[PDB]
Order: structure tokens, then C-alpha cells, then sequence
């Protein structure tokens, strides 16, 4: 929920 | 000066031309050009008239040049030129029979558009993009390519971003331009592409469909930081998109390239961006994560998470933690075998609250795998809990039950309750 892709 | 103002307003071409050349020269100086002082002489509106003198291409050129130098000044200097109606004229001058006039109209329009998003959107509204792209072909001289690309980059620059529908036709041109070997063109093209790939994944979809990916990965290895920086930005933006969009980059051996950006002695800002880029790839599927593992990036990555500057540690944590999120049981054990448990634990006491949640989330995914190994071996203790305990990580999490933040609070409790009863 915190981890993933970032613009 | 009073002879300059006069010849400009005269009827004589000789007088007109000398005066404009003089003004141009006056405005063409390197140290604090007298731009305020050339405007208040009232020749600016007269300069705009000379632009329409198609029979006098030299006067056009010189007038366009003085107007350009005026528009390089303050926001007001640029607003005066706009208010005198020079924008559509410069766009019309892009169709000039003279090559010097066309090149100067481009430089002028780039200056107006570089002033602000407001000015950028007016230049685009006066239809400057289409006559600009038509100046680009197999015979365009280098001076014009530099001019046109620098201009194209400024049409794209700025927050808020221009409509993507307005800047879209410039994509085929920019995609060719990154195949140049000229550093200045390569610099401005990549900046221009870094702006267009910034946004939603359908913008990224347009960019990779234009075919830029292979050449962009090459520009990661450009010796000049002036080209590497915007190229790294663009590539980083592309990999913030989906698995398939991210794949267009991975397919051209970018991971070995990014690996070398971390290993050579480069600026912190560069190393930080390669890691953020790397983080959006381990934010991908098991095979994209496998593509990173294969390149040998984990090894050096861990070292950064352990010993690098905090602006880099922040991004290395995200890379490592994202990998635990999407990875398999075995890939995850490989991350631990490369020794990521201790560097993740050490950052649970960093002052950045977001980071602490990322490391804590990464540490929990390690815990779940160790839990599965404990059942498969029918063992007494989770092996990975012992490592986390060993890294003084158990005590840090115990102390995070004292944290002021609820996100951090609730997760430490969740972790201790699920693995330390």
C-alpha cells in the first residue's frame, strides 16, 4: 500500500 | 542616440538599416544590455514594422535580432514585444525566403515562449509549432537545428504543462533529433522529451511509440552531464509507466547502463535519479526484477543503502523495498543473501517518516517469506526474524511502538504481533 510506482 | 531614433523613424532605407544594426549591436552586448533603454526610445514598434519589409531581408533580419535581444530581457521586456503584435509576425517569418530571417524568427519565438507558460501558450496559439516543424528536414543546417530544438524544448517546458495535444506533433521531430551527435541538440531534445513523458501513462505511451527508447538508453552513457541529465529524466519518466512501457527501456540494456551510473564517481543528484529510476523497475514484475538482479544491481544497491548520502539512501530503500513487494520467494532470499536486512533496519530510525514506512514494509515482506520457510522446514524459529533481531532491528521496531505517527505505529504493532508473540 506504501510501495509501488512513483511519478 | 538621437540620430539612431531618427533614422529608425526615417523614410530612408540606408538610415533605417544603419540604425537598426546599431540598436541591434547596442542590444547585442554581453554584459547587461541596455534593454530598458532601447524600448523607451520608442523604436520597438518601428522594429516590428521592419519585420514585414520582405523586400529588405537584411533589415528584417537585423530587426528580428534586436527584437530577440529585447525579448531576452525581463518579463516586461518580453510583454512589450508581445503587445506590439510581434508573435504572429515571427511565425509568418518562419516562412521567409531568407534563411537568416527564419533562423532568427525561431530564436525570437523561443525567447517569448521561454518567458512563462502564459507566453508559451500564446506562441503555440498563434500556430508556431507547425511552421516550426516544417523547417526541419535532411538539409537543415546545424545552426538552425540548434535553434529549432532549443525552441521546441521551450514550447514544451513549464508548469502547468501545455496540452499534450498541442505538443504532440513535435514528437516525430524530437525522436529524430536524439539521433544527432551534437551535444546542444541532444541536450535540448532530451529536456524536451523529459517534459512530454512527464504525466499520465498515455503520454508515456505516445513517447515510446515514437521510438525513442533505444537511443535514450545510449544517451545514459553520454560523457556530458548536460545530455545524461535530461536523458536520465526521460528514461526515469518512462519507467514510471506500466510493465510494458517499462519493458521498452529494459529491452535495450538500460539496467547495465544504470548500473555504471552508480559505480563511476558522479554527482549525488545523478546517482539519486538512477536509483529512483531503478526503483520504478523493481516496482515492476518478477522478470523486470529479474532483469535488475541479472545486471548485478542489487550488490551495489545494498552498499548505497548502507553507506551512501541520505538523498541516495532514500531512493535505494524504495528500490530494495519495492523488489520485496513484487518478487518471488527465491528472489527475496537473494536480496537477503546480498545482505539487505541490516541496511533496511538501520533506516528505521531515519528522520524521514515516509522512508521508515517503506523500510518497515520491506522488512515485513521478508518476514512473510521467512515464515513460509519455517513451515516448509517445520522449524521452531523464523530465520529472518533472527537476522532482523541481530541487526538491532527488533529493538528499533519495538521503539516504533512509541512513534507519533499512526501509520508507523500500527505497522510496528502488526509486525511484532505477527512475528514476536
Amino acid at each position: 500500500t506504501v510501495l509501488g510506482k512513483r511519478k | 542616440l538621437p540620430a539612431m531614433i531618427g533614422g529608425v523613424y526615417s523614410d530612408d532605407n540606408n538610415l533605417q538599416l544603419e540604425a537598426t544594426t546599431q540598436f541591434r549591436k547596442l542590444l547585442s552586448i554581453e554584459r547587461s544590455p541596455p534593454i530598458e533603454e532601447v524600448i523607451q526610445s520608442g523604436v520597438v514598434p518601428r522594429f516590428v514594422q521592419f519585420l514585414t519589409r520582405e523586400d529588405f531581408p537584411q533589415l528584417q533580419f537585423e530587426a528580428a535580432w534586436a527584437l530577440t535581444n529585447i525579448a531576452s530581457g525581463t518579463s516586461e521586456n518580453t510583454k512589450v514585444v508581445i503587445d506590439h503584435g510581434a508573435v504572429p509576425i515571427f511565425v509568418k517569418l518562419l516562412g521567409s525566403s531568407s534563411d537568416d530571417v527564419r533562423e532568427q524568427a525561431v530564436w525570437a519565438l523561443g525567447n517569448v515562449a521561454g518567458d512563462s507558460p502564459k507566453c508559451r501558450d500564446l506562441v503555440l496559439a498563434n500556430g508556431a509549432l507547425l511552421p516550426l516543424l516544417a523547417q526541419l528536414n535532411e538539409h537543415t543546417k546545424l545552426s538552425m537545428l540548434r535553434n529549432a530544438t532549443w525552441t521546441l524544448s521551450n514550447f514544451c517546458r513549464g508548469k502547468p504543462q501545455p496540452s499534450f495535444e498541442q505538443t504532440r506533433p513535435a514528437l516525430p521531430a524530437l525522436a529524430r533529433l536524439i539521433h544527432s551527435n551534437d551535444e546542444e541538440v541532444l541536450t535540448d531534445a532530451c529536456w524536451a522529451l523529459s517534459y512530454l513523458s512527464d504525466g499520465t501513462n498515455d503520454k508515456i505511451q505516445a513517447v515510446i511509440e515514437a521510438g525513442v527508447c533505444p537511443r535514450l538508453v545510449e544517451l545514459l552513457l553520454h560523457p556530458s552531464p548536460s545530455v545524461l541529465i535530461p536523458a536520465l529524466r526521460t528514461v526515469g519518466n518512462i519507467v514510471t509507466g506500466d510493465d510494458a512501457q517499462t519493458q521498452c527501456i529494459i529491452d535495450h540494456q538500460a539496467l547495465p547502463c544504470l548500473l555504471s551510473l552508480l559505480t563511476q564517481n558522479l554527482k549525488k543528484s545523478i546517482k539519486k535519479e538512477a536509483c529512483w529510476t531503478i526503483s520504478n523497475i523493481t516496482a515492476g514484475n518478477k522478470d523486470q526484477i529479474q532483469a535488475v538482479i541479472n545486471a548485478g544491481i542489487i550488490g551495489p544497491l545494498v552498499n548505497l543503502l548502507q553507506t551512501a548520502e541520505f538523498d541516495i539512501k532514500k531512493e535505494a530503500a524504495w528500490a530494495i523495498s519495492n523488489a520485496t513487494s513484487g518478487g518471488s520467494h527465491d528472489q527475496i532470499k537473494y536480496l537477503v543473501s546480498e545482505g539487505c536486512i541490516k541496511p533496511l533496519c538501520d533506516l528505521l530510525i531515519c528522520p524521514d517518516i515516509r522512508i521508515v514506512t517503506v523500510c518497515l514494509e520491506g522488512l515485513e515482506n521478508i518476514l512473510k517469506v521467512g515464515e513460509t520457510d519455517k513451515t516448509l522446514a517445520a522449524g521452531d524459529v523464523n530465520v529472518f526474524s533472527q537476522m532482523i533481531d541481530e541487526a538491532e532491528g527488533l529493538e528499533k521496531i519495538e521503539n516504533l511502538q512509541s512513534h507519533d505517527n499512526n501509520e508507523i505505529y500500527e505497522k510496528a504493532v502488526k509486525i511484532l504481533e505477527a512475528y514476536w508473540m
